[PDB]
């Protein structure tokens, strides 16, 4: 067993970022093309804010 | 928050609870998994 | 949203930065045979444990980084727990910033004849154990930064 | 709570006295007036007796009663009654309740 | 071979010490031979037979009898009951009258304050440090075995044992036959008295909470000698010559004892047995005695029952031998040897190792249910005031396969109420899980679960014991000792 | 007869990697026995080599034209291999000591490596410590008294760690130790060893002559009681002092005139100390230094021609001793009659007559009461005195008591012995490693016991039960007896034959054949505490007159014990006392941890024994648990102190009263033999050691360099002072 | 170093559709990409419900090689794609080992064959083996102080890093940059292989 190690992403030293797509309404909850157009904006907006 | 305890040998890789959803369409269901030394299996779902 | 603390990944961090004597530990517990030792083991005020099974750790660049360890028996539980507990030696790798003063270096920790035998054996396939090598780099990390109040 | 942690005896037998059924089972009967059962600790004798209960209503410990439902829990104490005459724990319950 | 090897242990006999007794010795009223041992200065202990010997160390070295200094007419010197009261002070029944007698001193004193012949002297000593059970172990009572309560004389002492006063009668009017004894039960903070109307017998009580109430009465043929356990738990022992009973509870269900053989329980009567018991000891959780045969039997005296088993032979009985609790698991059978030559006795001992005994494959007894049970309560006693509660705590882990079924219970539920919880918490390396149990403890009337049948008034303080302890526990666990503590309301 | 070596001293290092040189001895031989495992080179060869990588138990026995006996022997798979190897330089002007240490392995060493007298690491040595050096192994010094480490430097061109160290003379004991880095799966081993000032052995003088024995008498042998290898031999023929173990040696002579031949062939007793040595020669006493010779007379307080013996303490308390800070005796001498306590420089007082002894043991006067062997116990400050009683004579028959002095209170007691011995038979007795006083003692035909504070008084037996150890070696008398800090008790044979006691057990084990018969042998300690056996022979070419080899005491009580059929009760035996030695003021407590590991439910526990007069209280905290079928039980005890000083009358009488020393031993509830647990015995006092006290900060005693002062202060005092 | 986590969206491919509802249907997820690395560690791994899935490793790194026509489709800088992969070319070859930087470069290079100058260059980890022809002209050195006595076109040693990518024919060292904006600059996006070292 190997126990009580730093957890790995405050001690290797990496940035972590989430991008979730964004709820839809729809029934079926299907995205489609201009939502994802939609959601490549946001996660550009956040890659640039990093 | 379940916990699951093996009597036996127990599959480590795979998580043993597969959990399903009947109508997928009005409930958002998000879960986390995780593993205990012993192999004991804390699982926990939060619904929305 | 930026991701602060969470909940990772389990097992052995993958690599390591140190700057000036910072240090870390790693806590590492084995459980033995059923009848691992026998009553000829009683041969001094502690029970010697380094015969049957021992754990080492081999380092280099060895005049840069130091290495403590320290084990403990349960014999009830079948069971020793140890710590190691690896520090910066304050010298080496010159003066630098951000990323030229790191440098490389691998130690190795191991259990005395593990390597090759044993292995973890789960669901879909087995794992080799008994000996993982962790590298270090020695310098300074980025995140480090300085602003002004 | 260990749900397969292993049950194999049943060692309580309660009844309403209002209807019998099989003693192998714990089926009770509610109508308007108060759900009145009288219960005893089976054991290898069968039969009630007064020496078990006055045992176990000497450290204190009276049988606890918990009725759930698909959404509702709830708990009922058996009284702490002296055991100089009593034979089986008896309980009764307002239908409000 | 098996169980004990006989060790003899003499001292004072290197070279011509000239060293002669003075006075008439001491010896026993009955047949059997016994040895009372102090609670908590469990070196001092008395052995009674035909031959008195009090020991300040745990029967090592070579003990003179005791004996009377004759300055004092004592008449024919026949010892029908000891006990050790607080300090350095042992009181003795001798024909009929009270004695005191220090033995870091060599001080004996008359009590006065008995005028009829009484038999037997009865009391309570707890030793917790502090100064409250200091005088809890001073209320005494004397009183005459075997009598006729209509008429019967019986005193009573507060001020330790100096100075002895007769109760009324007043109380006692009511009861009718042979009284058997009448017991400070701090266990139940009641006074208590045996009573045998017809061949058999049943207990009273006098205090308010159950006074005029009745116990489940049990056979009486012939007298009966009463062991109190020494934790004031209530765990009682009653034996004679042809019958042995246990009660559980205070006096209120006394029952019979079970015999464990291959795998099956039977009731165990002795004369039905056709055995004769000739020692008995009793520790705090443990009970044996040795019957005349060259036999031993060991219990462990519990909840829900005693199981008794037959230990593997030897030949031990030599019309002399007596049976004492050395030790938790450790039993040692001790035989006064005489000695004209120096006059003087030394001894023969056998330090029995009960734990190691009991593996023999012809027993195949199944081990221990439980692996391990620790908490800090047995240290220190507690208090408690009203309108305030106290937590206590207590850690268990199983075995690997059992289902052990633990309980925890009061002695005297009327004044103390508990609310216990067991919860699950982390696991050991092995895999086997660690329980937590935690209880709360306050007064019996603000939990509101009882019945004013059962409450038993508020105003007035008393004392209890706590215990936790396993239900389905087997035997051979010997060394985890169910946990038990003192708390005062 | 036929015998087997190994490489290395230390039996840790012993496995499947080490090879054992076996040797047969006889005129008959046909080849070697060996189970199908193991394997030997050159098997018609009487002497041979044995390699075995298979572990557990062989069995191997010389096939002869005699009957050969076979032995078992154990071979275990370890992970130690490596040994250090270090050599030491003393400097008196610094007063200071350099060491040098490499590695070695002891299976591909030189030769000078393994006898100790290497100066330089050999090749394969220091390729192996410059590889240590590369993956990262750094030995370190650790005093054991004192807890203080010492650090080496870098390693020089040469594979050499250099370490300095303070002269200490108090904490003699320290230990060498390493990293957890290890090569190709093999660990180095911790070392320990003693050291203090280096000590010079006498030189001799043109036309001196030598010290023997009486002719047909055994060879005697006394080394120092803190530090080993450093001794002094008498033979038939000469008078040896080595420095170390027999490797090299001086003879040591006497000036011409001083005694006649005949003196001179009647030695009988020798003890040797740092400042010199003493002889007693037919009943005189001489003291030989590196200066004179000087014969002790009645103007230092002995008599002439009546002494009869003489004795030394056994344990290495010199903590104790030199924090005592009061010069005590070093040395009792008894004269049948009347014992003298020696103090340092060799002058002394009678300590005691036999009168004064008859007069305390209600003797009715005019009897034979004797005095006849001293001995120091292990408490420091006290002696035991064998009283040999006649009980109105007239027979064979005599009482054998003994009676202790202790120093600190300056009173006598008698104790409780029981033994009666016939006229002839003389006495030597021994006390045994432990806090209450256990003896061991033999009268040259028999070896009697008394444990368990004198109440397991009996004869150690055969487990035949003779009872008589001349029978089973052919009519021949003790010759030596040897103990230790473990408990085992080695008796040599004049016929030089083996016998085995362990302390708190009675029966005795006769081992295997080792050594010849007419060998002229002696049995004695290395640098550790091993079975060294030196051989002597004269007619020979000065450099193999004496030769040391070891004994494999532990390997041979293990055949023995395959052959028997016991086992260890309990399977482990943990406490935390690192010391012997434990000092505290009024304030503190101390804190003692224990731990037993056992079958499933064989009821033990730890005995705690205590000698001394009771000052302290003791709180005892147990665990209990069973787990894997074992039983663990662990002990927590404190003892401290509880008493009040203030608003109290007396303060000094009563600090005096709660203060001394006492002495503590920690023990299983049962043991046997193979069970090699060394017992734990300290020794803890309460007082002042009148080393510690106050200083005001910014101040110092000659820091500052000032010249004498003078002055007059008047009128100001509570008329005219000078001063 | 610097990660981004994010859950895919579902897409109903769109087609003639014969059902209402339900169809073909893919999982769809962004691309970003920052600046200053090629080196992109996908991690596809299961929400935790549903039927069981695996998880998997990808690299589409930066594929550089890349050219635009006037017709608008992509073409290989280094050749051209004209060979079929007929099982005859390795059936007997022995194998070939495959060179790059530690974990840092964005492609991959791989020939050693009998006779033909291809190369099996490919992103990922050969997941997608996409064969080249290179526009290389097959070359030979002359004599004296050269000999190499056999063109054999099979680039020997064929070995790559970030930005650039190294071949070995017959004593001929070919040097080839493929453009990697964001990087370094435009500048060594090279025209064509160079025969480098005179
Ligand atoms: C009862 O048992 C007793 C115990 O054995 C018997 O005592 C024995 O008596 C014998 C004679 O009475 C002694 O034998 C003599 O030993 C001399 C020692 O010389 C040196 O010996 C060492 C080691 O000896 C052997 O080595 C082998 C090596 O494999 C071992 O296996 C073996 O066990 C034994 O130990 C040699 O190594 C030496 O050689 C060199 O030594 C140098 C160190 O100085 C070293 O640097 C170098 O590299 C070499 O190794 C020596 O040889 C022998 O010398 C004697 O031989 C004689 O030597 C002289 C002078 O050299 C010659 O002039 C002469 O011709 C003859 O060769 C002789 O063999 C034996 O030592 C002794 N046992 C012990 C333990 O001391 C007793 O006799 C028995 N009684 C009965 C009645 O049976
Ligand atoms: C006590 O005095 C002695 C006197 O000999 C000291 O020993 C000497 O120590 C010095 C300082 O280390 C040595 O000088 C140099 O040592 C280095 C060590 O790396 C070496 O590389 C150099 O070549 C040079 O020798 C000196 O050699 C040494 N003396 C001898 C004879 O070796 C000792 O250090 C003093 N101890 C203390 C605590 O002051
Ligand atoms: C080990 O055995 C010896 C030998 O018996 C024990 O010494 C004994 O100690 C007791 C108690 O200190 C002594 O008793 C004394 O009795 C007189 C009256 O007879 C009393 O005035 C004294 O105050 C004291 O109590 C006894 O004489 C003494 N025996 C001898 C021979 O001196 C010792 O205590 C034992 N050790 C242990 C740890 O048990
Ligand atoms: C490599 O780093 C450069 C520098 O950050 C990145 O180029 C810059 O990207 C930002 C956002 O993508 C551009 O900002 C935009 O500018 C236009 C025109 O002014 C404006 O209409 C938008 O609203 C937005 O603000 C910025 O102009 C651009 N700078 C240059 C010199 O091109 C580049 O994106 C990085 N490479 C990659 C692959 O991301
Ligand atoms: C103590 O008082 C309680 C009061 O509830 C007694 O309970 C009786 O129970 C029986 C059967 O349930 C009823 O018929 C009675 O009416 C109850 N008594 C009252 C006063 O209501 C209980 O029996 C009493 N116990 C003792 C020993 O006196
Ligand atoms: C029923 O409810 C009432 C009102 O709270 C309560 O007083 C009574 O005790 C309840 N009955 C039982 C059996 O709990
Ligand atoms: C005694 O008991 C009776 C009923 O059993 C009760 O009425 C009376 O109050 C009690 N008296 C005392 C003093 O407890």
């Amino acid at each position: 067993h190997l126990i009580d190690v730093p957890k790995k992403h405050h001690a290797s030293r990496t940035e972590s970022y989430v991008a979730l797509p964004p709820l839809v309404s729809e029934s079926l909850g299907f995205h489609n093309n201009n939502t994802l157009a939609v959601y490549q904006g946001l996660v550009y907006y956040l890659l640039w804010l990093h | 928050q379940f916990k699951i305890i093996p009597k036996a040998m127990s599959t480590f890789p795979i998580p043993p609870v597969s959990m399903v959803v009947g109508n997928p369409g009005l409930v958002e269901v998000k879960t986390q998994g995780v593993f205990d030394l012993n192999e004991n299996y804390y699982l926990d779902i939060h619904v929305s | 949203q930026k991701l602060y603390n969470m909940s990772g990944d389990y097992g052995i961090p993958d690599l390591f930065f140190l700057d000036k004597g910072n240090w870390f530990t790693i806590t590492v517990v084995l459980l033995s045979h059923q009848d691992t030792f026998t009553s000829s083991d009683s041969q001094g005020p502690t029970i010697n444990v380094d015969k049957k099974l021992a754990i080492a750790v081999t380092i280099a660049d060895p005049e840069c980084l130091s290495v403590t360890v320290t084990q403990d028996v349960l014999l009830n539980r079948n069971a020793v727990i140890n710590k190691i507990k690896v520090i910066d030696k304050k010298r080496c790798s010159e003066q630098g910033m951000i990323g030229r003063n790191i440098k490389k270096t691998s130690m190795m920790l191991k259990v005395l004849g593990a390597p090759g035998n044993c292995i973890q054996r789960t669901y879909l396939g087995g794992i080799i154990q008994g000996f993982k090598v962790v590298p270090i780099f020695i310098g300074c990390p980025p995140g480090k930064r300085l602003a002004f109040d | 709570v260990i749900h397969n942690k292993g049950k194999e005896r049943t060692y309580f037998s309660c009844s309403g006295e209002g209807i019998l059924t099989g003693l192998h089972t714990i089926k009770l009967f509610l109508t308007m007036d108060n759900l009145k059962v009288r219960c005893f600790f089976r054991n290898e004798n069968q039969s009630p007796s007064k020496e078990i209960l006055g045992l176990f209503t000497s450290g204190g410990l009276a049988p606890n009663m918990i009725i759930t439902n698909s959404t509702f829990y709830g708990g009922y104490y058996f009284k702490l009654t002296p055991f100089s005459n009593r034979l089986e724990w008896l309980i009764d319950i307002p239908r409000q309740n | 071979h098996t169980l004990c090897r006989v060790h003899t242990v003499r001292t004072g006999k290197v070279f011509k010490s000239n060293i002669q007794l003075q006075g008439d010795p001491l010896f026993y009223a009955f047949p059997n031979t016994f040895v009372l041992k102090n609670v908590c200065k469990a070196d001092i202990s008395v052995y009674l037979g035909q031959k008195v010997f009090l020991t300040i160390d745990n029967f090592e070295s070579s003990l003179l009898p005791l004996t009377v200094p004759k300055s004092l007419a004592v008449g024919v010197p026949s010892i029908t009951s000891a006990h050790f009261v607080s300090g350095s002070l042992v009181l003795f029944v001798i024909s009929g009258k009270g004695y005191s007698y220090d033995y870091y001193e060599n001080t004996w004193r008359k009590l006065e304050g008995i005028s009829e012949p009484v038999s037997h002297i009865s009391g309570d000593v707890c030793c917790f440090k502090g100064s409250f059970c200091l005088e809890l172990s001073n209320n005494l009572f004397a009183y005459l075995r075997g009598g006729q309560i209509p008429g019967t004389n019986i005193y009573f002492s507060d001020n330790g044992g100096f100075s002895f006063q007769l109760m009324n009668t007043d109380k006692l009017s009511h009861l009718t036959g042979t009284l058997g004894g009448i017991f400070h039960l701090h266990s139940m903070s009641q006074v208590g008295v045996l009573m045998v109307e017809n061949n058999l017998g049943t207990f009273h009580y006098m205090e308010y909470p159950l006074n005029h109430s009745m116990g489940i009465a049990f056979s009486y043929k012939n007298l009966l000698e009463v062991i109190m356990k020494p934790y004031q738990r209530g765990f009682m022992v009653l034996w004679n010559q042809k019958s042995i009973l246990v009660s559980s509870n205070s006096g209120q269900i006394v029952e019979h004892v079970r015999l464990i053989d291959q795998k099956i329980f039977t009731d165990l009567d002795v004369e039905h047995a056709n055995i004769n018991i000739y020692s008995v000891a009793s520790n705090a959780y443990e009970l044996a005695f040795l019957v005349a045969e060259d036999h031993l039997y060991y219990g462990s005296q519990s909840y829900m029952g005693t199981y008794v088993i037959k230990l593997p032979h030897q030949p031990l009985w030599s019309t002399h031998t007596s049976i004492y609790f050395e030790d938790i698991g450790i039993l040692q059978v001790l035989t006064p040897v005489a000695d004209p030559h120096f006059a003087a006795y030394d001894f023969d001992k056998c330090t029995v190792n009960v734990q190691s005994s009991l593996m023999d494959e012809k027993l195949a007894l199944q081990p221990c249910n439980v692996e391990l049970l620790e908490s800090t309560m047995i240290n220190t006693m507690f208090t408690i005031d009203m309108n305030s509660k106290l937590k206590l705590s207590a850690l268990m882990i199983p075995r690997k396969g059992e289902n052990p079924t633990p309980l925890v219970m009061v002695s005297n539920p009327h004044a103390l109420g508990f609310k216990a919880n067991l919860n699950e918490f982390g696991n050991t390396f092995d895999g086997n899980s660690k329980y937590k149990l935690d209880i709360e403890l306050k007064q019996q009337h603000h939990w509101g679960n009882s019945d004013f049948n059962f409450t038993a008034s508020i105003k007035r303080h008393a004392i209890s014991s706590v215990t936790v302890d396993i239900a389905d526990k087997t035997l051979s666990c010997v060394d985890l000792k169910p946990l038990s503590t003192l708390i005062s309301v | 007869l036929w015998r087997y070596y190994i490489n290395s001293q230390d039996y840790s290092i012993f496995s499947t990697r080490s090879s054992i040189k076996l040797e047969y001895e006889g005129n008959s031989f046909v080849s070697w026995k060996i189970p199908e495992s193991c394997k030997v080179e050159n098997t018609t060869s009487p002497k041979t080599t044995l390699h075995c990588k298979r572990a557990g138990i062989h069995t191997i026995k010389p096939i002869a034209g005699n009957q050969e006996v076979e032995r078992h022997l154990t071979v275990d798979n370890s992970y130690i291999c490596y040994l250090w190897y270090f050599t030491v330089v003393d400097v008196y002007y610094n007063l200071s000591q350099i060491v040098t240490i490499w590695v070695y392995d002891p299976e591909s060493a030189s030769t000078e490596e393994l006898i100790w007298t290497a100066k330089k690491p050999s090749l394969s040595s220091r390729v192996l410590t410059k590889q240590m050096n590369t993956l990262g192994q750094r030995p370190f010094i650790f005093t054991v008294e004192k807890r203080l480490t010492y650090h080496p430097g870098p390693l020089t061109s040469e594979g050499t760690w250099v370490i300095h160290l303070p002269m200490s003379s108090d904490d003699i004991a320290k230990v060498i130790r390493g990293n957890k880095v290890a090569f190709q799966d093999c660990f180095i081993a911790n070392l320990y060893f003693m050291l203090t000032y280096p000590m010079t052995i006498i030189s001799e003088p043109p036309g001196y002559e030598p010290l023997t024995v009486p002719p047909g008498s055994p060879l005697m042998l006394s080394w120092d009681t803190c530090i080993s290898t450093f001794a002094l031999l008498a033979t038939d023929q000469e008078t040896f002092q080595t420095n170390d173990s027999f490797q090299t040696w001086t003879r040591v002579r006497a000036p011409p005139g001083i005694l006649s031949d005949a003196q001179r062939h009647s030695l009988r007793d020798v003890i040797i100390f740092d400042q010199g040595t003493l002889f007693l020669v037919d009943g005189t006493v001489y003291l030989r230094t590196e200066d004179e010779f000087t014969k002790l007379d009645e103007s230092r307080g002995i008599s002439e021609t009546g002494i009869l013996g003489f004795s030394k303490r056994r344990w290495c308390q010199i903590r104790y001793l030199y924090k005592l800070a009061s010069k005590k005796s070093i040395l009792i001498a008894w004269s049948k009659t009347t014992v003298y306590a020696g103090y340092a420089t060799f002058r002394f007082v009678t300590l005691t007559d036999t009168a004064k002894l008859k007069d305390f043991l209600k003797l009715p006067q005019t009897d034979t009461l004797e005095v006849m062997s001293v001995e120091y116990l292990w408490h420091p400050l006290e002696a035991a005195v064998l009283l040999s009683h006649c009980s109105v004579c007239t027979t064979n028959t005599r009482n054998i008591r003994i009676v202790i002095y202790s120093a600190i209170f300056q009173t006598w007691t008698l104790q409780d012995f029981e033994l009666q011995l016939p006229k002839e038979a003389i006495l030597e007795f021994r006390f045994l490693y432990s806090a209450m006083p256990d003896i061991i003692m033999w009268d040259q035909h028999h070896v009697y016991y008394s444990y368990k504070n004198f109440t397991v008084v009996g004869t150690i037996s055969t487990p035949s039960g003779e009872t008589n150890l001349s029978s089973l070696s052919q009519g021949s008398k003790i010759h030596q007896v040897l103990t230790d800090r473990i408990g085992n008790v080695v008796v040599k044979m004049e016929n030089n034959v083996m016998f085995y006691i362990k302390a708190d057990i009675t029966e005795a084990v006769i081992l295997h054949t080792w050594v010849n018969t007419t060998a002229k042998t002696v049995v004695l300690f290395d640098k550790s505490f091993e079975v060294c056996i030196l051989y002597y022979n004269e007619n020979l070419d000065e450099k193999y007159q004496l030769q040391t080899q070891p004994y494999p005491l532990i390997l041979e009580l293990q055949s023995i014990n395959k052959d028997l059929g016991d086992w260890c009760p309990y399977l482990a035996f943990q406490h935390n006392i690192h010391s012997q030695f434990y000092h505290m003021d009024k304030g503190e407590s101390l804190t003692i941890w224990s731990q037993i590991v056992y079958p499933e439910n064989r009821g033990l526990y730890i005995v705690v024994e205590h000698y001394g007069s009771s000052v302290m209280t003791w709180t005892q905290n147990l665990e209990y648990e069973i787990a894997s079928g074992f039983c663990t039980k662990t002990m927590i005890t404190r003892f401290f102190q509880t008493t009040n000083y203030e608003l109290v009358d007396n303060y000094y009488q009563l600090q005096k009263e709660n203060t001394g020393l006492m002495l503590l031993q920690f023990r299983p509830s049962e043991f046997s033999r193979t069970c090699l647990t060394a017992k734990p015995v300290f020794e803890i006092d309460v007082g002042c050691d009148s080393s510690k006290y106050i200083m005001v900060r910014g101040f110092n005693k000659s820091r500052c360099q000032r010249r004498d002062f003078s002055y007059v202060i008047d009128k100001e005092l509570l008329d005219n002072l000078k001063v | 170093n610097v990660q981004i986590l994010m859950e895919a969206a579902p897409m109903r491919s769109t087609g003639y559709c014969p059902a209402e509802a339900m169809c073909v249907l893919n999982w769809y997820t962004p691309m970003p990409f920052k600046n200053g690395s090629v080196v992109s560690s996908v991690d596809i791994y299961t929400n935790g419900i549903g039927p069981f899935v695996s998880k998997k490793r990808f690299y589409v790194n930066m594929n550089g090689f890349l050219k635009r026509d006037a017709s608008g489709k992509s073409l290989f800088a280094i050749g051209y794609e004209s060979l079929v992969l007929k099982s005859s070319h390795f059936r007997l070859s022995k194998s070939r080992p495959l060179w790059y930087t530690v974990n840092h470069a964005p492609v991959f290079i791989l020939g050693g064959f009998y006779d033909e100058k291809s190369i099996l260059f490919s992103d990922s980890n050969f997941q997608d083996y996409v064969l080249l022809e290179l526009s290389i002209d097959s070359c030979w050195v002359g004599s004296f102080y050269c000999p190499i006595l056999g063109f054999s076109a099979t680039i020997h040693d064929a070995i790559a890093t970030e930005s650039t990518l190294f071949i070995r024919q017959n004593q001929l060292v070919y040097y080839f940059t493929g453009t990697y904006i964001t990087l370094f600059d435009k500048s060594h996006g090279s025209s064509r292989w160079v025969r480098v070292l005179p």
